[PDB]
């Protein structure tokens, strides 16, 4: 995350690590969704043009934390994975359409005052707040600047959702309606961006109307890092609701 | 939703976070 701020304790109860076991390395972020799903991005476990392709044996999660390294002994759970879904037209070779995943975990997580899912948008939530001009909040342990540091406590920044002709245009990679973007604008007085290592993380809403958050995107993909007239993309959870449910229901 | 997206330590105990107001303000501007 660049140009955010260090999160307070518990304020994202539903943010997921994604941990590859050996060698030890933080590769993304993730979001709990129940107590034994997690979603994540697709390219944060299969991506062919840099030779990754993780199974389930090759990583495990971890809920709960807050410091990135500090070992918060019975506060942060680890998990296994039972299984991984990643969907069916997820497009690696173009332009990362429909990044995400579905993480099955092997035993189920007790929630507590720092694990706790958030929720997932219907059509109502995705009609009146994924709007442009309105801010979600994006979370993450990724980089904290463009590069090739890290942070030590997980990192937060508020984004505004950009006009969709405004995204299409502020790049040359094909944009797809399974994608939205968010960024500032040139000289609007603030900045910030979720950057490499942040992917899987949520971008999530609270609604005016029930006190509740909504993940309404994925970080996802950019070019470079909180440049100006450049915008995150994140994928759009809504408008993959319908095989986030399918996996769910039939496992 | 059951208790989806209604966190312990912020809504469950009527606490407002930090910077939460500023999503709220920016559903006017
Ligand atoms: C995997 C995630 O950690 C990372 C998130 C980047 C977010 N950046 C900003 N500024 N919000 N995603 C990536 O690194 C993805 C994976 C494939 C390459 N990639 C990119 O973002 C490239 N920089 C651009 C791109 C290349 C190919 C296909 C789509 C996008
Ligand atoms: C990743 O590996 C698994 C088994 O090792 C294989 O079934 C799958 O096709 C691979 N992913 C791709 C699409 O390269
Ligand atoms: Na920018």
């Amino acid at each position: 995350i660049v140009e955010g701020s260090d999160a307070e304790i518990g304020m994202s109860p539903w943010q997921v690590m994604l941990f590859r076991k050996s060698p030890q390395e933080l590769l993304c972020g993730a979001s709990l969704i129940s107590d034994r799903w997690v979603l994540t991005a697709a390219h944060c476990l299969l991506y062919p043009p840099w030779d990754k392709n993780f199974t389930e044996n090759d990583l495990l999660v971890r809920i709960g934390k807050h410091s990135r390294t500090r070992y918060e002994a019975n506060i942060e759970k680890i998990s296994m994975l039972e299984k991984i879904y990643i969907h069916p037209r997820y497009n690696w070779r173009e332009n990362l359409d429909r990044d995400i995943a579905l993480m099955k975990l092997k035993k189920p997580v007790a929630f507590s005052d720092y694990i706790h899912p958030v929720c997932l948008p219907d059509r109502e939530t995705a009609a009146s707040l994924l709007q442009a001009g309105y801010k979600g909040r994006v979370t993450g342990w990724g980089n904290l600047k463009e590069t090739w540091g890290q942070p030590s406590v997980l990192q937060v920044v508020n984004l505004p959702i950009v006009e969709r002709p405004v995204c299409k245009d502020s790049t040359r990679i094909r944009i797809t309606d399974n994608m939205f973007c968010a960024g500032y604008k040139p000289d609007e007085g603030k900045r910030g961006d979720a950057c490499e290592g942040d992917s899987g993380g949520p971008f999530v809403m609270k609604s005016p109307f029930n006190n509740r958050w909504y993940q309404m995107g994925i970080v996802s993909w950019g070019e470079g890092c909180d440049r100006d007239g450049k915008y995150g993309f994140y994928t759009h959870v809504f408008r993959l609701k319908k095989w986030i449910q399918k996996v769910i229901d039939q496992f | 939703e059951a208790d989806c997206g209604l966190r312990p330590l912020f809504e469950k105990k009527s606490l407002e976070d930090k910077t939460e107001r500023e999503l709220l303000e920016s559903y006017i501007d």
